[PDB]
RNA sequence: GAAGUCGGCAAAAUGGAUCCGUAACUUCGGGAUAAGGAUUGGCUCUAAGGGUUGGACAACCAACUUAGAACU
RNA sequence: GUCGCUACUACCGAUUGAAUGGCUUAGUGAGGCCUCUGGAUUGGCAUUGCCGAG
RNA sequence: AACCAGGACUUUUACCUUGAAAAAAUUAGAGUGUUCAAAGCAGGCAAGUUUUGCUC
RNA sequence: CUGGUGCCAGCAGCCGCGGUAAUUCCAGCUCCAAUAGCGUAUAUUAAAGUUGUUGCAGUUAAAAAGCUCGUAGUUGAACU
RNA sequence: UACCUGGUUGAUCCUGCCAGUAGUCAUAUGCUUGUCUCAAAGAUUAAGCCAUGCAUGUCUAAGUAUAAGCAAGUACUGUGAAACUGCGAAUGGCUCAUUAAAUCAGUUAUCGUUUAUUUGAUAGUACCUCUACUUGGAUAACCGUGGUAAUUCUAGAGCUAAUACAUGCUAAAAAUCCCGACUUUUUUGGAAGGGAUGUAUUUAUUAGAUAAAAAACCAAUGCCUUCGGGCUUUUUUUGGUGAGUCAUAAUAACUUUUCGAAUCGCAUGGCCUUGCGCCGGCGAUGGUUCAUUCAAAUUUCUGCCCUAUCAACUUUCGAUGGUAGGAUAGAGGCCUACCAUGGUUUUAACGGGUAACGGGGAAUUAGGGUUCGAUUCCGGAGAGGGAGCCUGAGAAACGGCUACCACAUCCAAGGAAGGCAGCAGGCGCGCAAAUUACCCAAUCCCGACACGGGGAGGUAGUGACAAGAAAUAA
């Protein structure tokens, strides 16, 4: 199997280490699960201690969070936008953590309309007072407002698809969003 | 070593679980006291680097043995080599002999390290195949 | 060599058999073996065949059709024994067993007709067990809430003092 | 190696068990339980090599399986049950109660407490923290968990149990002028009073203890067990009471007893 | 597969470039392209290496290389 | 000391040196595992193709 | 302020003393009459009731 | 001490004996050290102050480099 | 037990070596050989090859049952074969081939992780806005029955159970939040009736104050006096370590929504609309989470024979460090993509030999030193050589399996297939090492278990030797 020990590599002095013992189960490795965008497929691989790991081979409809108002919604994935570790992985659309992706912004738009009340890009006195007593913080950044109009939201994944079997993350804003757009603008 | 832009990698460098919003100007800076009497440097308190592998403003913890050595090779990024000098006793001749062993440690940007610069380090879990220590105190040869 | 369902090629092939696969009972749980089994389509190499019949022919076969063999083992589960004889909720199902003679077992007299055991029943023993479980569960809950109230009072007087 | 070991060895057993070098090649190998395997006395050893109520493994198994020996108020049918420090082995058949305490030399001796003074047990709490629903709980040295403790109880405090109704009866803090009995090292089994406490960051802590006969020593924190207050030991200490008479003191005493007695 | 022939005569085989590796001997300069191995298309990309120029930067214009990857 | 003479040792050694075990060189490559298909049969649906296990 | 007492006081040591912590077996060695001994960790009372036990 | 061979047979760890007077060759006798043990071979230790830190030796017995500079290394005047 | 002796020379004093001398579970051998007690015994070479037999099975009153089994109440009522089921099989035992900061020894860390079992706590929560409360389908065993020279080879045919398998309120009262019968001050408005809020995973956010003590305001809005607005011991959460994004709780969502006993045994105890109605103590086996215990896994510092006629080694296809990702139970260049050229070394790096498993320890004994450790204990590796994997908490297991190589093997020439460095025993290499014996009685181990098994272990049998005591006499 895939070995994970340090006994096979050379020492810090450069000398290789002679064989000491055979491969052991408690230091094994497994084939990487290059999950891609598609219909859900989750495998339940047995793990040391009698536990189970959710191997993901294709994921969709992840859970992404909007930190400006502290909300989280189930939004569908589209494709990988930019993977810092390797341009090959984003090119082939493989889902990992810290890999920017595109998600549907419509659930965020409808939630914003139902919460704040005011229209974006334009009776019921209780609804009026609820939507007028929470004003002030209704202003939203233009850099991400453009992507809201474009219908696709840039998001970064924090969960590990190959370990927990889930696709969770949050969308970017501020300097975190600006740095990635600046890096990826010449690329596209 | 040299203060460059903190965004010098292919990814975005940010402190985990540190958030920015509108009601509060940007966000906060997180730091912890490594304990055992070592004080967090003021540069770490008010700085800009990330250094996930740093005893301060990071996630590694100092526990185990605390050692002191002299810098011999600081030609690696955020990592230096220190030399420990000690006398080994040979019972047959009832005498001693010089023995040395090189130790690799990780260094925060809050410390400026050159040749000499007696550094006190503490065990902070393996970092990459050789580095199990982090520099906590510096005795500068110039000050 | 038995022929294995699935192998289209009409020749014996050695494959890694599992516990769930037929023609092999593993010595240890999880033990996988390799054995040679034939294919699916019959040819000129097989020696015996097994047939399943549905309809009867115009002529009457004396060895198969003319001879009938009844069944010996009846239903055991509650649902099976209810559906076998179509008994309602109150129909005295406990007296619906089949009587058999075992006299030649050297019993001599009293021709005992041993009956199979019945599971998934409504015997008072399981009712006693159920009420015991519910009793202890209620006692634990009552003890927990009483301890919560006592500690809340203790915390209230401690912060007061 | 390649799995947990299930066989111990005579010579590899703890020295304080006082097992003969010959007449057997295997040792009891205590089963998992409240106490560590290196700080426990198996029930078979207690009932055979200490009380001598049984002579063989078959005999001790019959005694235990008759449901007569009870530890901490509960009957134990395990042969190699790990009965450690401060355990109340209650023999309800004869009507005797034993409290496992260290001897003058640290070995697990035989102590006999009455029917009263056997329905309680002192536990040194190992850690106190709040668990699920925010409720507080403490874990003790014998692997016991107690919910909803007193807020005054902190780390290294000795609490009193009941063993038939549970709950804390009394608590003793860890500070100066507290009776403590050493449960480890070269002074295990010695009883005295805390005098001075040192402080080490990231390492063990030193506690200085003075006995009743004006002798001062030092020991690690993990070896210190609080047993009561000054002038009032909450347990019945065995003969010797942790004074640690030297070899010369033992010699002249033994000579004094010898003859007519 | 040189058994032909005095004789490998003639012919065949090798061949460019990139990356490994290269012995005896030596006048230390060589032998050496020693010998012996691998790759090479098309398409789509990635990264790095330079010029003037509008208010840490910058939208152009004007440029050729190198290295790597996927697919076929 | 020389040759003469006897048993024995070691080195070099043409013979383009051979052979046992390791280190490599280029190709080939069984078997298990993961992964894409795959569909004897089953499988809820006289009734129909759909989740499918496979 | 400092004057008294208490917590830390090695800049950093080597060196010496002591303490904590740390397998048993082994060795030295304490005690005890395997008839001595190599051994073993047992054992002892009491010579008139043979003692519903005690003591290392 | 006695019979047989006589630089031969042979002993013989070493010296050494054996060319007719053989205390050492092979036979008898006696004694010696050990004793249910004695001997032989090999590996090791003490011997070996012949591996020397304690604790060797270097003019002539084995050994001061042809001389000088000088880095790691070792050693480093007195005083608080 | 601080020790000598012979030998170069005509003779002497030295340097110097040879030989003598004494010890060694230190081995073999020649001669000889009455006892008792006690301990080792195919390690030295061939980690060479093996006929045969055994060495891992296990059931209590308390998991499952018509044997067409047995001594004997018309669901069973006793015993009892086999089978399904749960666990162990990863312990024990043997060998030292490989192995040179590797193993190992002392000493740290896991705030960098897993753990079946044992121990203590932990669990009224799901569903209906018409749900069986005791639930659905096969099957072993059983009855017939075939192929093959053979195997612990099994299909086809008929049935039947679970503490295996696949689903599902058993529990009320009752608070808050979402929808809203209805919405103006009725302080700042929230509620009939409908559901959820248990718990677990993942993501993001927040509270997580306390060495104290005096003030100027803005929005939601708790006690409301006496609406000037006051505005408190306090609701404001709360706890620990040297240190944490630790614990804990809340907020907004997700989940092939993990768990929330469809289970058994012993005692017939009390009553009144008298239905055979409610009801009762002591246990056993499962199952969620945490802690504990038994273990594994990495890991900090120092210490390992000889060799320089080994002086430089590693950097491709990872060598040094950084970033990101994947994989692992978890840290980590363990792996991947990119970025810089780094890391060790005369204090001996690297390479080579080892006739090298390491240590506690053993032999010699003034002190200091020298040699050995295959071997009754601890740790490591292995089951001819590597490689791969299932089950299982735990195996890269070999008295588990798969593939290749070298051996050997029955053969109807189609095929099955095997591993004594486990206990006895056999061949060969050998200077060198024993019975194809008895027993679970003692020690302990495993199991469903007071009872079964254990070539572990104990007991004996043969030997020239390892040790202790004295008979051949007076």
């Amino acid at each position: 199997g895939i070995t994970r020990d340090s006994r096979h590599k050379r020492s810090a002095t450069g000398a290789k280490r002679a064989q000491y013992r055979k491969k052991r189960k408690f230091e094994l490795g497994r084939q990487p699960s290059n999950t891609r965008i598609g219909p859900k497929r989750i495998h339940e691989v047995r793990v040391r201690g009698g536990n189970k790991k959710f191997r993901a081979l294709r994921l969709d409809s992840g859970n992404f969070s909007w930190g400006s108002e502290g909300v989280s919604k189930k939004t569908r994935i589209i494709q990988v936008a930019y993977h810092p570790s390797n341009n090959e992985l984003v090119r082939t659309n493989t889902l990992t953590k810290s890999a920017i992706v595109q998600i549907d912004a419509a659930p965020f738009r409808v939630w914003y309309e139902t919460h704040y009340g005011i229209l974006m890009g334009s009776k019921s006195k209780h609804v009026q007072r609820k939507h007028s007593a929470r004003l002030g913080d209704s202003k939203v950044d233009s850099a991400l407002e453009t992507q809201f109009a474009a219908g696709r939201l840039y998001a970064v994944v924090s969960s590990r698809p190959g370990q927990s079997g889930r696709c969770d993350g949050y969308i970017l804003e501020g300097e975190e969003l600006h740095f990635y757009l600046r890096r990826m603008a010449p690329k596209k | 070593a040299t203060e460059l832009v903190v965004q010098s990698e292919r990814a975005f460098q940010k402190q985990p679980h540190i958030f920015q919003n509108a009601k509060k100007g940007a966000g906060r800076r997180w730091y912890k006291d490594v304990g055992l009497g070592f004080k967090t440097p003021a540069e770490a308190i008010y700085g800009e680097y990330v250094d996930k592998k740093c005893p301060f403003v990071g996630q590694v913890s100092i526990r185990g043995r605390i050692l002191t050595g002299t810098v011999v090779s600081t030609k690696m990024h955020r990592t230096i080599i220190i030399r420990r000098e000690y006398l080994h006793f040979i019972p047959k001749y009832n005498r001693y002999e010089k023995r040395h062993k090189n130790l690799a440690a990780h260094v925060s940007p809050a410390f400026r390290i050159n040749e000499g610069d007696v550094v006190t380090v503490g065990q902070c879990r393996p970092l990459s195949k050789t580095v199990r220590f982090n520099v906590l105190r510096v005795v500068k040869h110039t000050e | 060599f038995p022929m294995f369902q699935g192998v289209l090629l009409p020749h014996r092939v050695r494959l890694l058999l599992r516990a769930g696969h037929p023609c092999y009972r593993p010595r240890r749980d999880g033990e996988r073996k390799r054995k040679s089994v034939r294919g699916c389509i019959v040819g000129q190499d097989l020696a015996v065949l097994a047939l399943a019949i549905v309809k009867q022919g115009e002529q009457d076969i004396p060895g198969l059709t003319d001879v009938t063999v009844p069944k010996r083992l009846g239903p055991k589960r509650a649902s099976k024994i209810r559906r076998f004889f179509n008994l309602s909720k109150e129909d005295d199902v406990r007296q619906f067993v089949i009587r058999r003679e075992v006299v030649p077992k050297k019993e001599g007299k009293k021709p005992y007709t041993k009956a199979p055991k019945i599971q998934r029943l409504v015997t008072p023993r399981t009712l006693q067990h159920k009420r015991h479980r519910f009793a202890l569960k209620r006692r634990q809950a009552e003890k927990n809430r009483e301890e919560a109230a006592e500690f809340a009072q203790l915390m209230a007087k401690r912060v007061a003092e | 190696v390649r799995g947990p070991k299930k066989h111990l060895k005579r010579v590899a057993a703890p020295h304080h068990w006082l097992l003969d070098k010959l007449s057997g090649t295997y040792a009891p190998k205590p089963s998992p339980g409240p106490h560590k395997a290196r700080e426990c006395l198996p029930l078979i050893v207690f009932l055979r090599n200490r009380l001598k109520y049984a002579l063989n493994g078959r005999e001790v198994k019959a005694i235990l399986m008759q449901r007569l020996i009870k530890v901490d108020g509960k009957v134990r049918t395990d042969s190699t049950f790990p009965t450690g420090f401060m355990d109340v082995i209650s023999v309800d058949k004869t009507g005797e109660h034993f409290r496992l305490v260290y001897d003058i030399k640290g070995r697990f001796t035989v102590h006999r407490i009455t029917a009263e003074e056997a329905k309680y047990k002192l536990c040194k709490v190992k850690r106190v923290q709040l668990g699920a629903k925010g409720v507080p709980f403490l874990v003790t040295h014998d692997g016991r968990t107690i919910r909803y403790p007193d807020p005054l109880i902190k780390v290294n405090d000795t609490i009193k149990l009941n063993l038939e109704t549970n709950k804390i009866e009394s608590f003793i803090k860890f500070d100066t002028s507290a009776q403590v009995m050493v449960t480890g090292g070269r002074n295990m089994g010695r009883v005295g009073t805390i005098v001075h406490r040192e402080h080490h960051l990231g390492s063990f802590e030193i506690i200085h203890v003075k006995d009743a006969l004006d002798r001062e020593f030092a020991t690690r924190l993990s070896n210190v067990f609080v047993i009561g207050e000054t002038g009032k030991s909450w347990i019945s200490l065995p003969k010797g009471k942790g004074v640690k008479l030297s070899i010369t003191e033992e010699r002249d005493r033994r000579r004094a007893l010898k003859g007519l007695a």
